[PDB]
DNA sequence: TCAATTGTTATTACATATGGTTCGTGCAAACAAACG
DNA sequence: CGTTTGTTTGCACGAACCATATGTAAATAACAATTGA
């Protein structure tokens, strides 16, 4: 929209093309991670965690 | 379980079930029974139309509520207009008079 | 007694009439071609027909008699045959399109083979209406069997994929992986999970959620394309707060910057737009513009502005 | 498959084992019920049984 | 402070145009427009209005009166 | 902004001009690129664009293009809301009988066209021919053929022949019959025919004519020729997680109807033989009726599941419709939910509130405040600093609920108590804690209920939540005028406990100065709680007006009594702390000090025992153990005797003396004889043994067991279940109602045998049972009374009429079941009383009969009283406030727009758990009993006249009047009278239970109100509970609502035409201006259900009983229905004409009278 | 004019033509840098 | 404030590459309605 285009130019920042959809820890839990499970597709590069 | 706002019903502009989508309370028809035996009026009107229902009505109240002006413009309700739609969709012509 | 089934009314309309004699189709053929044959001679006895038939050839190269008689013995040869469609339309029964509505396609189907059949080629009808008959069942059911329509060669490429998956399942035991159908079939095995990915019918609204309470699938899903209140109130504080920031600048300098981009008002004007109305020269528009960006960027001026990210 | 799945995975008379105790998961285990597919329903069952 | 409502429906009376009442009262509070009539002892708006019925310093005629000499002073 | 809502049948023009494109293709989405693929059922160019003023194809995605058509793709480009309002149209190659105005039963096409449904069903389905104005010379118009007569006809008959098929054929009918032609011929018809049955006929068929001439509606448009498309966005095609999509039905059947129609224009443009054509018609037709109802076609067509598709219909009507589900009641924002402790700190106007679920109930507002103090920039910022709770958000929030009041709700509703405000307290913790004393209210108890938080937002919700619904301003039952606040349990036996005296106690026989004194003396150990001390105490009366007299003197009480006495307020007389303080005790005091004092003092007061009740319970360490329960030394005896005697009458039995029912009833008359002496004794050792002496030898005081003090004070349980503790637990009855010959002799203290356990679980699962299945038909008979009088509203302060009812104590057996006080208490006198001897006016006309009057009521022995009644009432749309009463809510008069309908019902329907049930719900359904008492219709000698198979004929001879009336009265039905006698109108000629309807129509409204009143109290009395006469006789008041005409004369109504009481009065009272009235009545009484079905809002009679007959019924008869109801205002969101919205709508009916 | 039954309502597959989509390129327009 | 030089983007224009459309095979209760005695 207008008048956020205009804080664009002038903060010279850049609107990024991907948007944040990260796995948030639902609120209120508040816990310990004690396991984790990668499962990737067979044509799929594994990642350094996985 | 708590919830000032949130994600709307799709077909009906209506809040969600319970605490899995973040949804509101049902205020069924015995509330509203119970709200009626009272003289409250407002409280039900702005139960079932701002609370609710109402997409220009509900912005409106939380903005007026952001900068503390607690007044509502009530309007119409979606889900009556989804009725009418609905209705007109037979082969039967209902409408509003007087407009 | 008496019944509402439409299938049951059509049964029984359609049952009246005895189903054939052999000769007798080719006598009904003979029929047709007779009624078609007086359409002929009536065109051909047209003067003012063969004139401009004369006429169509050199571009080219550069009357209800015989249509009753016609009419009739195709609704007699149609009607006839109305228990082949049947029998050949209950194979698709399950198949996402009601039986009736197989049952008319596969009716189309059969005129449509009447129509181009040929009795002098000594063959039997049945053999030369089947084939009708079976294209346009299953071309209907391509055609209209899916709330979200999908075209006849990729329905074709779906029902390979399916037998050619079904018949891997028996020759392999657990299940054939997309990998392993690039090999059984010769596609880039990037189309195959294109195809697979197809999406399937989609699940009604009013699917009961599970553990059977009153609560449908369509009670589950929320508005995408809707503004959040919060959203809203951001974008009305951010443009009362621009018109602040805006009003303490010099007169020219807020209307171009105003103009520059759709503030309040319609399409944002281009640098030669503004120079027509400001009659000034485009790069000094330009420059102005970016020294009203400078001043807008001096902190005590926009420290809200950048809270506004 | 689609026969054994279906009657498996999606029907009345397979649920989720209650198993937040080994009382419930045996209790669970054990347990007769008049409705599914060719018994009763609970909005027309009737006091008798 | 404020528990019960029993005094104010006597002032006003009918337990409806208390309530109506007491809403245009503390409305005309909220709005930078008017001023409480009463020492304010950290109390909404609402609570005020219903104390300044308590002390019968607004009706629903009072309020009619103001809001038309308010009109009447506007000329000027 | 709209002052009523106007529905009619839709003509195709109509349809047309909705429409804003005609979809053509089946085609929904693209399958690789989601965009809508036109012009099918999700079209851009028709219904508006998919992304907020983007241009489908991309060459328009500004704002500043708005209200132009494109090109490339000529989509408009404006907000996507628009997706919701545009309707589209399919135009049917066929025309197609609309479902509803063809199945309605009646069918209203069938009864236009004086055609039976079989008929025309035949004639839909192409199955048979039908005439139509073919020939005045062999066929008449109506006349149906077949294959075989229309074909004979065919040749025969070349011209001057009409006959078709299908729907195309009713539709020629319908437009060429004329309603005037066929309007007058029924009526002379009518006029001169002599027949109940064909009279109810042409009655029906005549008022159908009238109706659609009347209105604008045209026959031929209940036939479908243009098909409305639903707005894309009410049927959605969602995508789904994963590439899923989700669909709604009515896709599905627009899609087969939009190719079952493509597929008849191809037909019919390959001119196919008629067998195709004709099928693919019944095809269409079943497609079209399947869309709007899915039903009334003997098989629904079901999805790719084999689930039914949900019509169009079904969306609309039914417990699951748009009506009950989104336009009754709604889920809320702002609201909250959580499981409830008792916290009994709190004062009875706050509840303990999370602060978790405050800071999320309350953002908006958070927001709001941190923005003006300027802790703040942004809203971002606010929002930022509340999500990480930052320190001086707390106080922000502390700040914002200060005195916001919040609605705390129950999950079932029963009554009006079930929503009530209360000012938050925030609480470190997660479960919301609620005021001990509301919980009665609520019906709640803390084995992990929930209760729900609504939080008012506008000011005037706020006021309304702490002028209205605060806890402290809901103190008396709205169903009766007692207390709903009395403490329940412990603070009972608290009480109780520091009230009783023992026989010698610690400190006995001293004197104190005050109570003061005595707390001092208990407190520091030097005297019992309670020893019968004496002490001066200062009492204080209130005799006159405003003055309160200080009495002093010295009153022999305890200790307790005396400390107890420092909570009581001022003006109370000290007799009331001088007893046991049982639980009636303490209600009957909380009832005085309303009824003196106030509200203030009763809401401190409530308060104040509350707390002294909870901490003297606590000292009083009340515990039970085992040695508690004792059981009778008696019991063993007891129980030999009562076997020896089933013995010897065992053998008596075995001697062939009695037969086997009779030797089973004496075995169970004996054995409640048994048990009936174990439970004596084990009172008699339970109650008083405790025996202890006082410098002497020795003393008998009511005992202090644990159990006994529960019981007897009233804090939980009954002799019943002390009984069952102790002593045996009578006889077990196995749940198909026979009593169990062998009752189970063991007690609970002494373990139950396996037998006994299986036969005393027999009746528990029976009663648990019972109890799940009863709640769902009192609902259903609270929804019921609700919709029958939600439309009831006290709009006048006085109607002026002297009519009334007289009220007299009710006595079955020559014993007072109620006594006048409470019957004749709150409501206002109608005539003047006066002295049994006529000495002079006891009390003016129009007093409203309070506590004072009903003592001198008392005081005189008045047998009798003359009361107004809401039956009564001469007011127009509602009731004035003289005529009903006290308000039992509060003490004055009822306010002007109280909504007494929703009080009374809820009043009536809230204790039907309690209960039988179906007793009161066929004396409201105003049920026929099967064998009715046949009542003398008219005064007269009565006789007798034909007797043969055609049983006897009773003739009733008026001295004067004429007798056409005669009785066919069965054989077998007992007369009471003699054949030669004489009886007055509205006796009983036969015997058994009386209709209503007979009763209002011979004996009068006052005689049906108060037998239906007596009726229902009779039952809730049996049961115990306690409901004022008010809301039954509102209940039957909106029973008697219709009235038919027996005579119009000079008015403008026919005469079986039952029109609503109001309506007539009113046309009466004007005619009266005139000289000619010549109208006449007689007032008919419906059940609630039928009742509230009849209406004149068709609104509010559709939302709640069957959807289709209401909508089809008003559609044909162009209803125009100006909303003045509760249930319509609800439903369309506006201010409800009953409580603080009055206001607003007398004024709106004022500017609307201009 | 009664009385029993019926219905409604409530808790394949292969070939061909064209057509749309994706991709690379060019030109002018529209910015962006650095001086005078 | 203009001038010279240099850089990116929006339309428009082929090309071709795959996508589409089309054709062708010989329970319980209650209450009205309707039909039958
Ligand atoms: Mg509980
Ligand atoms: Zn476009
Ligand atoms: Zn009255």
């Amino acid at each position: 929209t207008p008048e956020e285009k205009l804080l664009r130019a002038i903060f010279g920042e850049k609107a990024s093309d991907v948007k944040d959809s990260s796995l948030r820890v639902p609120n209120g839990v508040s816990g310990t991670v004690i396991d984790v499970q990668v499962f990737t597709r067979d044509g799929v590069e594994k990642d350094k965690r996985a | 379980h708590a919830r000032s706002t949130g994600s709307y019903s799709l077909v009906t502009q209506q809040p969600l079930g319970g605490k899995a989508q973040f949804g509101g309370q049902r205020f069924g028809e015995m509330e509203v029974w119970a709200l009626e035996a009272y003289g409250a009026a407002y409280t039900l009107q702005e139960m079932l139309t701002v609370k609710s229902d109402d997409v220009n009505g509900r912005t409106k109240m939380y903005k007026n509520i952001v900068d503390g002006n607690h007044q509502m413009e009530p309007g119409m309700p979606e889900s009556f207009n989804v009725l009418l739609k609905e209705i007109r969709s037979l082969g039967i012509n209902i409408e509003l008079e007087d407009e | 007694g008496r019944t509402t089934d439409p299938v049951r009314m059509y049964m029984r309309e359609m049952g009246t009439v005895e189903l054939l004699t052999r000769e007798g189709e080719i006598d009904i053929a003979k029929r047709i071609e007779d009624g078609i044959n007086q359409v002929q001679c009536s065109v051909a006895e047209y003067p003012e027909a063969i004139t401009y038939l004369l006429e169509q050839y050199d571009r080219v190269e550069a009357m209800s008699i015989g249509e009753a008689k016609a009419r009739r013995a195709k609704k007699e040869m149609v009607e006839a045959n109305l228990r082949l469609v049947i029998s050949i339309a209950k194979k698709y029964t399950n198949r996402g399109l009601q039986f009736l509505d197989l049952i008319q396609e596969g009716n189309i189907g059969l005129m449509k083979a009447v129509d181009k059949f040929e009795y002098r080629r000594g063959y039997k009808f049945s053999t030369y209406a089947t084939w009708w008959i079976r294209q346009a069942i299953t071309r209907s059911i391509a055609d209209q069997a899916r709330t979200i329509r999908i075209p006849v060669h990729m329905i074709e490429t779906i029902n390979k994929l399916n037998r050619i998956s079904r018949q891997m399942l028996q020759e392999m035991g657990r299940e054939p992986t997309p990998e392993e159908l690039a090999e059984r079939m010769l596609m880039p095995e990037d189309k195959i999970r294109k195809v697979l990915k197809i999406a399937k019918e989609p699940i009604s609204m009013e699917t009961p959620i599970g553990d059977d309470e009153d609560s449908h699938l369509g009670d589950f899903i929320e508005d995408t394309t809707l503004e959040l209140p919060l959203d809203s109130a951001t974008t009305e504080s951010l443009r009362a707060a621009t018109h602040d920031v805006l009003a303490g600048l010099t007169a020219r300098e807020a209307k171009v910057l105003r103009m520059r981009f759709g503030i309040d008002m319609n399409t944002d004007y281009t640098l030669e737009e503004v120079g027509k109305q400001f009659d000034v020269t485009r790069e000094r528009i330009r420059q102005i513009e970016a020294k009203a960006l400078r001043k807008l960027r001096h902190p005590s001026r926009s420290e809200v502005l950048r809270s506004f990210l | 498959s689609a026969a054994v799945k279906e009657f498996f995975g999606s029907s009345q008379l397979s649920q989720f084992m209650d198993q937040n105790n080994p009382l419930s998961e045996i209790t669970h285990k054990r347990r007769i019920s008049a409705l599914g597919p060719g018994g009763l329903t609970r909005e027309r069952a009737g006091f008798e049984v | 402070a404020r528990v019960t409502v029993q005094d104010a429906v006597e002032k006003i009376g009918n337990r409806f145009d208390l309530v109506l009442v007491a809403a245009r009262r503390a409305r005309q509070m909220q709005v930078g427009g008017k001023d409480p009539l009463v020492p304010e002892e950290n109390d909404k708006t609402t609570v005020i209005a219903l104390r300044e019925i308590e002390e019968g310093l607004i009706n629903n005629q009072i309020l009619d009166v103001r809001e038309r000499q308010e009109q009447q002073e506007q000329e000027a | 902004e709209f002052d009523a809502i106007k529905i009619a049948l839709a003509s195709p023009d109509m349809i047309r001009s909705w429409s804003f494109g005609e979809v053509k293709k089946p085609e929904t989405i693209n399958y690789r690129t989601f965009k809508p693929e036109r012009d099918g059922l999700f079209c851009a160019r028709i219904f508006g664009p998919v992304k907020d003023y983007e241009c489908l194809c991309g060459k328009y995605k500004r704002l500043k293009h708005r209200g132009v058509i494109c090109e490339k793709c000529g989509v408009e480009v404006t907000q996507t809301k628009v997706r919701r309002e545009r309707m589209g149209h399919i135009e049917l190659a066929s025309p197609t009988a609309h479902i509803w105005f063809l199945k309605s039963l009646p069918s209203r096409i069938g009864l236009l066209l004086d055609m039976p449904l079989r008929d025309i069903e035949r004639v839909l389905y192409f199955e048979s021919y039908v005439v139509i104005e073919g020939g005045m010379t062999n066929l008449e118009r109506q006349q149906i053929l077949t294959e075989e007569q229309y074909l004979d006809a065919l040749e025969e008959f070349g011209d001057e022949f009409d006959a078709k098929m299908g729907a195309e054929a009713i539709q020629a009918l319908l437009k060429s019959m004329d309603l005037e032609q066929e309007c007058e011929q029924l009526r002379e018809e009518l006029n001169e025919t002599n027949s109940e049955t064909k009279r109810k006929k042409l009655t029906k068929r005549i008022k159908l004519l009238e109706a659609f001439v009347q209105s604008g509606n045209k026959p031929e448009w209940m036939i479908l020729t243009v098909l409305p498309v639903l707005p894309p966005d009410l049927r959605p095609l969602v995508p789904l997680d994963g590439g899923r999509f989700a669909t709604s039905d009515l896709n599905d059947l627009y899609r087969r109807v939009i190719n079952r129609n493509n597929r008849l224009k191809r037909l019919l443009d390959l001119a196919a033989p008629d067998i195709i054509v004709r099928n693919e018609k019944r095809m269409l037709q079943e497609a079209v009726d399947a869309l709007l109802d899915n039903g009334r076609r003997g098989r629904a067509i079901t999805g790719s599941n084999k689930r039914p598709l949900k019509s169009l219909a079904d969306m609309i009507k039914g417990k699951q419709g748009r009506f009950r589900q989104n336009l009754l009641g709604k889920r809320v924002d702002y609201s909250g939910r959580s499981v409830i402790t008792v916290g009994p700190y709190l004062r009875l106007h706050q509840c303990g509130l999370p602060k978790k679920m405050a800071l999320e109930l309350f953002k908006p507002f958070i927001y709001g405040k941190l923005e003006l103090r300027g802790l703040a920039t942004t809203i971002k910022a606010a929002k930022k600093m509340v999500e990480r709770e930052e320190a001086v958000v707390w106080d922000i929030l502390d700040e914002v609920i200060r005195e916001h009041p919040v609605l705390l709700n129950r999950a079932p509703t029963l009554h009006r108590l079930g929503i009530q405000a209360f000012e938050p307290v925030l609480i470190e913790g997660k479960a919301i804690q609620l005021h001990p004393l509301v919980c009665a209210a609520y019906n709640a108890d803390f084995d992990g209920d929930q209760m729900a938080v609504h939080v008012p937002l506008t000011l005037e919700a706020q006021l309304e939540a702490r002028a209205l619904m605060m806890s402290t301003n809901n103190i008396l039952s709205p169903a009766n005028g007692e207390p709903i606040i009395v403490p329940s349990q412990d603070v009972v036996l608290g009480l109780y406990y520091m009230t009783r005296d023992c026989v010698n106690a610690k400190g006995e026989g001293m004197v104190l100065t005050g109570p003061k004194e005595a707390e001092r003396l208990y407190r520091s150990g030097l005297a019992s709680l309670h020893a019968r001390v004496k002490v001066r105490i200062t009492e204080y009366e209130k005799d006159a007006n405003g003055e309160l007299v200080a009495k002093t003197s010295l009153k022999d009480t305890t200790v307790g009594r005396a400390i107890l006495w420092m909570i009581v307020p001022k003006g109370l007389p000290y007799s009331i702390v001088n007893q046991a303080l049982g639980k009636k005790a303490i209600s009957k005091m909380l009832n005085t000090c309303y009824r003196i004092l106030g509200l203030k003092p009763t809401v401190i007061f409530a308060d104040q025992i509350m707390y002294t009740g909870f901490a003297y319970a606590a000292r009083s360490g009340a515990s039970v153990g085992i040695d508690d329960m004792v059981i009778p030394e008696k019991k063993h005896e007891i129980i030999s005797e009562a076997e020896a005697e089933v013995a010897e009458i065992q053998e008596q039995f075995q001697s062939g003396l009695v037969t086997a029912g009779e030797r089973y009833n004496k075995v169970i008359d004996i054995w409640a004889a048994a048990n009936d002496r174990v439970s004596k004794a084990m009172m008699d050792n339970l109650q008083t043994e405790t025996v202890i002496n006082r410098d002497g030898q020795e003393e008998k005081q009511v005992s202090f067991n644990s159990i006994y003090m529960m019981a007897d004070s009233g804090a939980r349980g009954s002799a019943a279940q002390i009984r069952q503790l102790a002593g045996m637990r009578g006889l077990m009855a196995k749940p198909d109602g026979s009593i169990i010959e062998t009752p189970i002799t063991a007690n609970f203290r002494e373990g139950l045998n396996v037998l006994q356990y299986f036969i005393s679980t027999h009746g528990a699962r029976k009663g648990l049972a019972d109890t799940a299945l009863k709640t769902a038909n009192s609902g259903y008979l609270t929804r019921r009374l609700v919709d029958v009088a939600q439309d009831l509203v006290v709009t006048e302060d006085d109607c002026g009429t002297h009519e009334g009812i007289m009220m007299t104590p009710v006595i079955e057996g020559g014993d007072v079941k109620e006594p006048l006080r409470d019957r004749v208490l709150g409501r206002v006198t109608a005539e003047d009383v006066l002295k049994p001897g006529t000495a002079d006016i006891l009390v003016p006309r129009n007093t409203l009969l309070h506590e004072q009057w009903c003592d001198l009521l008392e005081e005189n022995s008045v047998d009798a009283v003359k009361v107004r009644s809401v039956v009564s009432c001469d007011t127009d749309f509602g009731v004035c406030a003289h005529c009903y009463g006290r308000d039992l809510a509060r003490g004055h008069i009822i306010n002007k727009g109280e909504a007494i309908g929703v009080i009374a019902a809820q009043s009536i329907g809230e204790p039907g758990t309690q209960l039988g049930l179906p007793r009161v719900a066929d004396l409201f359904e105003a049920r026929r009993p099967k064998e009715p008492a046949i009542l003398a219709e008219i005064s007269g000698i009565v006789s007798f006249g034909k007797e043969t198979k055609g049983k006897r004929r009773l003739v009733i001879t008026p001295v004067d009047g004429s007798d056409p009336y005669e009785e066919m009265i069965p054989k077998w039905r007992q007369l009471n009278v003699f054949e030669g006698e004489r009886v007055e109108r509205g006796d009983v000629i036969s015997d058994g239970p009386e209709a209503p309807h007979d009763i209002l129509r011979l004996r009068g409204v006052h005689a049906v109100t108060r037998y239906i009143v007596n009726e229902v109290q009779d039952v809730y009395r049996l049961q115990g509970v306690k409901i004022n006469d008010k809301h039954i006789e509102v209940i039957v008041r909106q029973m008697l609502r219709k009235a038919t005409i027996v005579n119009a004369g000079s008015s403008d109504f026919l005469e079986g035409e039952q029109v609503e009481y109001s309506r007539v009065k009113i046309a009466n009272r004007e005619l009266e201006a005139n000289g000619k009235v010549g109208a006449t009545y007689s007032r008919d009484l419906l059940g609630i259900t039928k009742a509230s079905l009849a209406t004149e809002s068709f609104i509010s009679a559709a939302s709640f009983q069957e959807t289709t007959r209401v909508l089809t019924e008003a559609a044909v008869a162009g209803k125009r229905d100006e909303l003045r109801g509760l249930k319509e205002n609800v439903i369309v969101g506006r201010l409800i004409p009953a409580g603080t919205g009055y206001a607003y709508h007398q004024d709106r009916m004022r500017r609307r009278a201009a």
